């Protein structure tokens, strides 16, 4: 996994590869690693997929419940604190590494939550296996007060570094643009790895595979 | 009949009769008197002895809660000692947890919160004592009175017990900006000797304690020579 | 949990809640136990053959273990809980000691459970008297009664439920020590007939012998009831 | 620390404390619901004690989740318990099944809580009726839950003070054809019958279930509808 | 009286009746007496007097540690409950500090323990009075504990039935107890106790326990052969 | 490995308005084969079929726990559970045991009866859902199945075509796995009908 | 039987709650909160009859958090008890979510606490009307706006423009309601709003107040922290009231 | 607080549990339910609350698991309730779980008497422990098992239950028991038991014709089993006939209701000829 966030002038861009892996094998080429937390908060996940899924769902639910109590858009600090406290409790055994991007009234807020429940609130972050490759692009090309386009392009560039140079990262760049007003999740913002060689359709006509018994049931 | 059986029950008038009735136990108890000066604070309590054969210091109504603070109990002494024991628990949590002598205002609120807790629940009864909290922690000399209801209030001077009314008349004659702890020990003890019923309660002594600059801001019984 | 004291002493030394659990047992259907030489017979009255109750046979004498059977009097619901408790204890006992639990052992367990209900805060007593018959593995027959107080006694013949004291006063006049399987069954029915309706259909009765529990069929039974009701006519003529 | 039951059977067989709680639920201000072909509208009047109450801080209609919302009659503070629990249940259901809770299943879970408080020790029943309105796979739904725990699916109903007159009025006006914009009209006309003084966006709240979502009408949206009645 | 049923009910006059009633248990208990001198405390208790040639024994006096013991009046069951508590707390203390629980500290513990019972609904006041008698660094201590949770540091006291007669005797003589020997204290304890006896019955080994504690003397209960030294040659003369 | 102990592989495959789910038939203890007639498929309802791979104990325990939950759902909810909800329910159940997990890897095939849109979801033992467009697999022959399914699978396949490539995948992958085979039970789920086919494979 | 436990009467009412409302009035003290354009005030009658009572010590106003102040009307010690619950609730919230508890959430959570004691037997209602005041950040633009939230013994929680609780609350409301027809009341300056609040106090108790006989809490957009207003600044408002 | 304890779980001086006696009196206020157990199946016919024109259906996908009066407990166990509907729902959920907990453990359907016993052990608890009111609900459990076949159980708030050939709970339970005693016989088709149940329902609620709007009918019966799926567990035996609880629609009930109308009509022509 390589997941990336930058703060730009109007909001946050999150970025993620799409390759899920069972060991050395790609289980899903186009899996979604940018999770809805709240209307104004998204959360890219690396580490243990099960844990990232469970922790991110658990919190998004608590934020939603809390949003009915307050009548108030969820603050990215509330999200951050719920994840920290949960992850800390489990001493990193819940191995979710997260990039929490959002835009509350206090402005753009981008943070990592490490599995042990550390936080770093920073203007650009990376997590996952391709974090270091991605971060190299970010350190090289990040400036303050980027346009939305500059920021999306940079995030895609950063993810591509993971895609091409990390084996656990791959396929396409999903990008998410959280602004004050709205959250635009672009799936396959960049698809650098389309189709080399069109799939040779091996034709196995019906009755090819020998069948001992057959039960048909109509509905 | 059922309006006043437990403290968990408001009456129609909006009051908690079991707490008023606990209050009555304090108003029928031995008189206590106290004075907050610049120098520190002084507590004097009349102990009505049932028997000629008690030791000196029997049924002490005044107890050190911490170095800087002491509770004098006007009311049922045993109930009072449960509050003393709690006030101690709070005083030692301040030093154990927060590394500070508990402030008087804090210690008083903590004593009141405790006494109030017992006014809210059917299973418990109100305390039968008003605690007089004397302290000289970092918030200066402070004198407070938690009553059975849990109501805390700060005082310059204060009388509790069966001579509450007359002892207060005599406390109002004192100027509190002016008087020292050394005068107060005299005047407070004098007040308790004056208001005492000679024919009703033959056997009695006046237990006085203070916490002042003199005593190193340490809450102690005053020596027997000052007491008269 | 709710642990208010329900069973408490009254000024005269009575546990009213236990005296009322016994009032529930007096209202309960009569059951009867008769110990013989080689047999225990438990006979109970049924509420009477309503056309609607399932034709399929439901037994009002409950089996606690292979060796041990019990009839009860009082609250059906409470009895079902005791019997399930006894049933479990017998199996808890085979688990913990290879041996099958003796009747006298189980009776004391069941009587202990009934006593606990008279001293547990939060519970009323069980409104149940019990007649527990059976044979110890050795071969000795046992007949016991358990009343709601949790006090249990062994009997040669016993009755619980409605008109228990009428049946017991009647039994102790006519009861003979050594009795045949047939004489016990005769005596049990004769005894139940003192209080139960003249009808043969209400009585249902179980005959325990060492390793052999058999309920009388309503064909087997009506032979004995005819033979008994002609003997109750003989005793009506004498008086 | 009280564990004995407060709700017990009378000799007649009635649970007197549930009858009395149902009296408590009838005593609240009028709320009402109207199911349509393409949605449902729930409207309550939020008559404030004085003009000094921040009307916007009063909440008579609640969101339980994106797709379901309720109003209530009777003891406000009691309802806040049911609404907080119902909100928990919608979220617990989403966490499990990654799906909006059917209104069927939400109402049953609220019913269960009403029932706990009719039987569990040391607690009295809730003194509030809910109207729950939402949308699931089975379509649009309007349920009334009562202090008993009993719930009914309704086409249209009312709870609170003028509810016998507001039910009578809805029975005449209601048709199966009734669409959402016509139902919102009908709901507000029903409130207006029992109402004393003019209706305003400050005076009434209106939830509506439309498409696949529940929303509370903003004061701007409510003014558009109050101009027409 | 609608206010005398529960411990948690204050009367309107500010009395706790269940405590006043638990006090009546103590006043109907058999008489015990305590006198303390310079170096010694003497408990003397009336046992039940043998009916014809038929004896009863009931443990009314308890050693609690080397340096402390107890004489109860009232519900002997509740005496036993305090005896176990005080024994347990004295052992704990001695385990920690390798020295006897100081008596002022012990007096405060019983007081506290009584008080836990006079405020909760579930509990009830102890229907027993104690005479704690102890010796520590601060010298001899005699406490009378009472169901209310009050604890009285006494020079001398009595407890139980016709004990107002004992306290009358003690009031004539108690000023001279710090000057008395051990043998004069025990005379005084018995002379006080013998005021509490009914009509014509005299003190003797079969109807009177004596217990002593003091300087270099661990808490000892004298019955039979041990008590005879004080009780054979004892008569009460006006 | 505790997961490879009992043997068995399962695979599911998405076609046009249909899916095929196919399990091998072997039950083992490491290399000793107990049975050759233990398919790993379970039918929740018309529209959902799942396989469980992993430790047979847990396949059987977990399958019971699921049968409890799906039948309770059916009574409470008064409807069949959907593939999405069923999958979500199964991740919830597996993640309930994050620390002390069920040694199962469920493969879920489902189809929306109206829309005809197919939902596959493989899961790891702690609930991590994998929800691809094409195919999912699990069990001892999973490395080899991925290879076969990647090669043979196309997007918009008819049920009959889809069955053939799933059968050829399951058989060819199981022929390179010691711990899976003795043919396969496949199950071809459509909106209209559910075909079930026992497939002749090796005895090896 | 209806009147001593927390069960419905035949007319669907909880008598013990109706009686805890009587406890609010019993002490004979009146509080008035008012919300202006950029501030909240809360004015509490602060009567010490005893010349020997230390005025500084007896407070109806408590800080719940730096940014939420409270004013408790009714049984002082019940008030003190609810403050401790509010402070617990606020502390707990700040820890769980990493932000100060919003006043409207705190109020609601204190309503939930009160409701529990109306539904569970054997817990006495806290016979006190809690009046939380504080700024609340608007999520639309980030501007702070002033808030009053009352919680009563029933559990009923409400936002207010102005509110009174205590002895002559019906008469103080009547005055504020009459003054709301003239002016906007949310377009007012802190000075103008303070005068209305103090004038409602003065009207209701039926006597002119000294600056000593009231304690005044305050939260402003500029200084959102809950401050006690010094006697000097209150003296200027009472001279400003007695003139106009 | 002990002062205000109602003492629900105590005997009275006559040895009776008043809270149970009164809960029974709450079930005699409830809607009449008739159970008729035949050789072909069991029939529940119940009296629904008079339908207000604004009553809506919950548009539930599966029509045969719940109605107003009838609830499926498991594939082979159904029930009707008379009494506190909210208590019924609590206990219905408990029954559903117990039947499934049994199926979890044994992987076979729970015997009807076993469920009835578990459901009634739960009701008994609340008459002995816990100082709260009993469940004010009586069940008619119907169901099929391999042990005793088609079964009908009544269930009482006390906890005691009884097996019945035919029975009634609710409003006119005594009047119904009389009319079932007369007309129930051991050799009865489902159609003939459907007829009985509706004639007795019709006669208890004093209607000339059976009012389709006010009656629900459920039928526990065995049907041919279709979804075998034999290839998925080769060794699992699937029975030919599986039990199926069905709640009749308005259209499904109308011919059975018109036949109970015609049988009442023909019996009223006999009452005209008896007088002649």
């Amino acid at each position: 996994t390589t997941i990336v966030g930058v703060v730009y002038r109007d909001g946050v861009v999150l970025g993620a590869d799409t390759r899920a892996t069972e060991g050395s094998i790609v289980a899903d080429k186009r899996c979604r690693k940018i999770h809805y937390m709240a209307p104004n908060i998204m959360c890219c996940g690396a580490g243990t997929s099960a844990d990232t899924e469970a922790v991110t769902n658990m919190v998004s639910s608590h934020l939603a419940l809390h949003r009915l109590e307050t009548g108030k858009q969820s603050r990215v600090l509330e999200a951050l604190t719920l994840l920290k406290r949960h992850l800390y409790r489990y001493q990193g055994h819940v191995s979710a590494a997260l990039v929490l991007g959002g835009v509350d009234v206090e402005g753009p807020f981008l943070a990592t939550i490490a599995p042990h429940g550390s936080t770093d609130r920073l203007p650009f972050v990376t997590m996952g296996s391709g974090s270091i490759a991605a971060m190299a692009q970010l350190e090289a090309a990040y400036k303050d007060n980027m346009t939305c386009e500059e920021a999306k392009e940079l995030v895609a560039s950063a993810i591509r570094k993971g895609i091409f140079n990390d084996p656990y990262s791959g396929t396409q760049v999903d990008v998410c643009v959280i602004t004050k007003d709205k959250t635009e999740l672009t799936i396959g913002y960049d698809k650098p790895n389309e189709r080399m060689y069109p799939r040779q359709e091996v034709l196995l006509p019906p009755g090819t595979t020998p069948v001992l018994k057959e039960e048909i049931r109509q509905l | 009949s059922g309006h006043d059986q437990s403290t968990d029950v408001f009456s129609a008038e909006g009051r908690v009769f079991q707490v008023e009735y606990a209050g009555k136990a304090v108003d029928n108890s031995s008189t206590a008197v106290a004075a907050c000066c610049k120098d520190g604070v002084v507590v004097a309590v009349e102990k009505v002895h049932t028997s000629r054969m008690l030791e000196k210091g029997s049924n002490n109504r005044i107890h050190a809660v911490d170095r800087q603070a002491g509770i004098c109990i006007c009311g049922l002494l045993p109930d009072g000692r449960a509050i003393v024991s709690r006030a101690r628990q709070e005083a030692e949590n301040s030093r154990d947890i927060f590394a500070t002598p508990i402030r008087g205002s804090v210690l008083a609120n903590r004593v009141g919160e405790f006494m109030h807790a017992y006014t809210t629940h059917f299973a418990y009864r109100p305390f039968g004592c008003s605690a007089i909290i004397a302290s000289y922690a970092d918030d200066g000399p402070q004198l407070f009175v938690s009553d059975p209801s849990g109501t805390v209030a700060g005082y310059y001077g204060v009388a509790l017990g069966k001579a509450k009314t007359v002892a207060k008349s005599e406390l109002e004659k004192l100027d509190f900006s002016s008087l020292t702890c050394d005068e107060a020990v005299g005047k407070l003890a004098s007040i308790l000797h004056e208001v005492h019923d000679k024919q009703k309660d033959k056997l009695y002594e006046v237990e006085v304690a203070w916490v002042c600059d003199k005593s190193d801001r340490k809450f102690v019984h005053v020596p027997a020579d000052m007491v008269p | 949990s709710y642990d208010r004291a329900i069973t408490v002493f009254s000024p005269d030394g009575h546990l009213f809640q236990v005296e009322y659990a016994q009032e529930a047992v007096k209202k309960g259907l009569a059951a009867v136990g008769v110990l013989g030489s080689d047999s225990v017979v438990i006979a109970v009255e049924k509420k009477s053959a309503v056309k609607l109750q399932d034709s399929r046979t439901i037994r009002k004498i409950y089996k606690v273990d292979a060796n041990i059977y019990l009839a009860f009097a009082g609250l059906s619901a409470d009895a079902r809980v005791l019997i399930n408790k006894a049933q479990l204890e017998c199996q808890r006992f085979s688990l913990n000691y290879e041996d099958t639990m003796d009747v006298d052992m189980l009776v004391r367990y069941v009587a202990g459970v009934q006593q606990k209900s008279t001293q547990s805060g939060g519970s009323r007593p069980f409104g149940v008297a019990t007649v527990i018959g059976g044979f110890n593995e050795d071969g000795k027959p046992h007949l016991w009664k358990t009343d709601p107080s949790g006090m249990c006694s062994a009997w040669r013949a016993v009755a619980i439920g409605r008109h228990d004291q009428t049946v017991i006063e009647y039994m102790e006049k006519s009861y003979k020590d050594g009795m045949s399987r047939d004489e016990c069954v005769h005596f049990a029915i004769k005894s139940l007939l003192e209080v139960v309706e003249s009808g043969s259909r209400n009585i249902e009765l179980l005959v325990l012998q060492y390793k052999e529990a058999r309920y009388l069929t309503e064909e087997e039974l009506q032979k004995f009831v005819v033979e008994v009701e002609k003997e109750r006519e003989e005793e009506a003529a004498a008086k | 620390e009280a564990f004995y039951g407060l709700t017990t059977f009378s000799p007649s067989g009635k649970l007197i404390q549930i009858e009395y709680a149902t009296t408590a639920a009838g005593k609240g201000t009028t709320a009402l619901g109207v199911k349509a072909t393409d949605g449902v509208v729930i409207a309550a009047k939020k008559k404030a004690p004085s003009t000094l109450v921040d009307a916007s801080s009063i909440q008579k209609v609640f969101v339980l989740d994106e797709h379901v919302g309720c109003t209530y009659s009777g003891m406000g503070p009691d309802c806040r318990v049911l609404i907080d629990s119902a909100r928990k249940n919608c979220q617990q259901y989403k966490l499990m099944y990654n799906e909006p809770i059917p209104i069927s299943q939400l109402v049953r879970k609220i019913s269960a809580i009403y029932q706990e408080f009719t039987q569990s020790g040391g607690v009295r029943p809730f003194g509030c009726s809910l109207l729950v309105a939402g949308v699931d796979a089975n379509g649009y739904h309007l349920y009334q839950v009562d202090p008993s725990g009993t719930f009914w699916a309704w086409k249209a109903t009312a709870i609170g003070t003028g509810s016998p007159d507001a039910k009578a009025f809805l029975e005449k006006r209601y048709t199966v054809d009734m669409e959402l914009e016509d139902a919102v009209h009908t709901a507000l006309l029903t409130l207006k019958e029992g109402f004393d003084g003019q209706m305003t966006s400050e005076n009434t709240q209106v939830g509506r279930v439309v498409e696949n979502r529940f929303e509370i009408l903003s004061v701007d949206q409510l003014r558009d509808y109050l101009d027409q009645i | 009286n609608e206010y005398d049923s529960d411990i948690t009910t204050w009367s309107p006059t500010g009395r706790l009746f269940q405590i006043e009633y638990a006090n009546e248990a103590v006043n109907n208990g058999s008489a015990t007496v305590g006198v303390k001198g310079k170096n010694f405390v003497v408990l003397a208790a009336l046992k039940r007097s043998p009916v014809a040639e038929l004896s009863s024994y009931q443990e009314k006096v308890f050693e609690i540690d080397e340096h402390v013991g107890m004489s109860i009046s009232g519900l002997v069951a509740d005496g036993r409950v305090l005896a176990r508590y005080l024994r347990t707390e004295c052992m704990n203390y001695r385990y920690m500090y390798s020295n006897g629980m100081p008596m002022n500290q012990m007096a405060d513990m019983i007081g506290e323990k009584h008080q836990r019972h006079i405020q909760c609904s579930g509990k009830r006041p102890f229907g027993v009075g104690l005479l704690l008698a102890g010796y520590d660094r601060q010298g001899p201590h005699l406490y009378q504990t009472v169901p209310s949770g009050d604890v009285y540091d006494y020079k001398a006291t009595a407890m139980g039935v016709r004990s107002q007669a004992s306290r009358t005797y003690l009031e004539r003589h108690f000023e001279h107890f710090s000057d008395c020997t051990l043998d004069e204290l025990v005379t005084h304890a018995l002379k006080a106790l013998a005021s509490a006896t009914s009509e014509g019955i005299e003190l003797n080994v079969k109807n009177t326990t004596i217990a002593i504690v003091g300087k270099d003397t661990p808490f000892t209960i004298f019955e039979e052969e041990s008590a005879r030294k004080y009780l054979d040659g004892f008569k009460m003369r006006p | 490995s505790i997961m490879a102990y009992s043997g068995g592989s399962v695979m599911a495959m998405a076609g046009k308005e249909c899916f095929v789910i196919i399990s091998d038939n072997r039950l083992g203890e490491q290399l000793k084969t107990i049975s050759t007639e233990v398919p790993k498929l379970h039918v929740v309802n018309d529209s959902i079929v799942y396989g469980l791979t992993g430790l047979r104990t847990d396949q059987q325990t977990f399958a019971n726990k699921v049968q409890f939950r799906t039948e309770m759902y059916k009574l409470r909810e008064e409807r069949d559970i959907t593939g999405k909800a069923f999958a979500a329910m199964i991740t919830s159940m597996l993640y309930e045991a994050r620390f002390g997990p069920w040694f199962v890897e469920p493969v879920i095939g489902s189809i929306d009866k109206s829309t005809g849109e197919v939902y596959l979801c493989a899961t790891d033992l702690i609930g991590a859902p994998c929800e691809p467009e094409d195919y999912v697999c699990a069990g001892t022959a999973a490395e080899s199945l991925h290879g076969m399914c990647e090669a043979l699978w196309r997007p918009g396949m008819s049920p009959e075509e889809l069955f053939e490539i799933a059968a050829q995948a399951m058989l060819s992958a199981c022929d390179r796995d010691s711990l899976s085979g003795y043919g396969a039970v496949a199950m071809i789920v459509t909106k209209d009908k559910v075909t079930t086919r026992l497939i002749k494979g090796r005895k090896d | 039987f209806d009147k001593y436990i927390t069960v419905f009467s035949p007319e669907g009412s909880l008598y013990q709650v109706e009686y805890a409302f009587k406890a609010v009035t019993y002490p004979g003290l009146l509080t008035v909160a008012i919300r202006c354009k950029d501030a909240v005030l809360v004015v509490t009658q602060h009567l010490i009859p005893d010349r020997l009572m230390r005025p500084d010590s007896v407070t109806a106003l408590y800080e719940v958090t730096p940014n939420i102040g409270c004013c408790m009307t009714g049984r002082a010690p019940d008030g003190r008890a609810l403050v401790q619950r509010a402070r617990e609730e606020a502390s707990d919230y700040q820890y769980r979510y990493g932000v100060e508890i919003p006043i409207a959430v705190l109020a609601k959570r204190m309503g939930d606490k009160a409701q529990v004691r109306t539904q569970q037997a054997g817990l006495r209602p806290m016979g006190v009307v809690s009046t939380f005041i504080g700024m609340d950040q608007s999520d639309q633009d980030g501007s702070l706006k002033p808030q009053i939230y009352t919680v009563d013994p029933a559990g009923w929680t409400g936002g207010h423009i102005a509110c009174a609780a205590g002895k002559k609350q019906v008469e103080a409301m009547a005055f504020l309601e009459k003054r709301q027809k003239s002016t906007e009341l949310d377009a007012l300056t802190q000075k103008e709003a303070a005068m209305i609040a103090l004038a409602a106090l003065q009207s209701a108790i039926g006597t002119a107040v000294k600056a000593k006989e009231v304690e005044v809490g305050r939260c402003t957009a500029a200084n959102p922290a809950f401050q006690r207003v010094p006697n000097s600044e209150v003296e200027e408002w009472l001279t400003a009231v007695a003139e106009a | 607080s002990h002062r205000y304890d109602s003492r629900t779980t105590t005997f009275s001086p006559e040895g009776r549990l008043y809270q149970v006696e009164y809960a029974v009196e709450a079930i005699q206020q409830a809607g009449t339910v008739i159970g008729v157990c035949t050789k072909d199946g069991v029939v529940l016919a119940g009296e629904k609350m008079v339908p207000h024109p604004l009553f809506d259906s919950e548009s539930m996908q599966d029509k045969n698991t719940s109605g107003e009066k009838m609830y499926k407990i498991a594939e082979h166990i159904g029930c009707s309730v008379a009494g506190v509907t909210s208590d019924a729902y609590a206990l219905l959920n408990y029954a559903r779980l117990s039947a499934l907990r049994h199926q979890y453990t044994f992987q076979e359907p729970m015997a009807i008497e076993d469920l009835c016993r578990i459901l009634c052990d739960e009701k008994q608890l609340y008459t002995q422990y816990g100082g709260v009111r009993p469940y004010g609900v009586s069940f008619l459990l119907v169901g099929w098992d391999r042990y005793y076949g088609y079964q009908l159980y009544s269930t009482e708030p006390s906890g005691d239950y009884s097996a019945w050939s035919a029975y009634a709970i609710g409003q006119n339970d005594q009047v119904a028991h009389a009319l079932l005693k007369k007309d129930w016989h051991e050799s009865m088709t489902l159609e003939d038991g459907m007829l009985l149940a509706l004639r007795v329902l019709g006669k208890t609620m004093d209607t000339a014709k059976i009012d389709l709007d006010r009656v629900e009918v459920a039928v526990m019966r065995k049907v041919p089993a279709s979804n075998i799926d034999q290839l998925l567990d080769p060794f699992k035996h699937h029975p030919k006939t599986t039990p199926r609880f069905q709640i009749l629609t308005r259209s499904e009930l109308k011919p059975h209701a018109e036949r109970a109308d015609q049988a009442r009509e023909a019996e009223e022509k006999a009452e005209a000829e008896r007088q002649r």
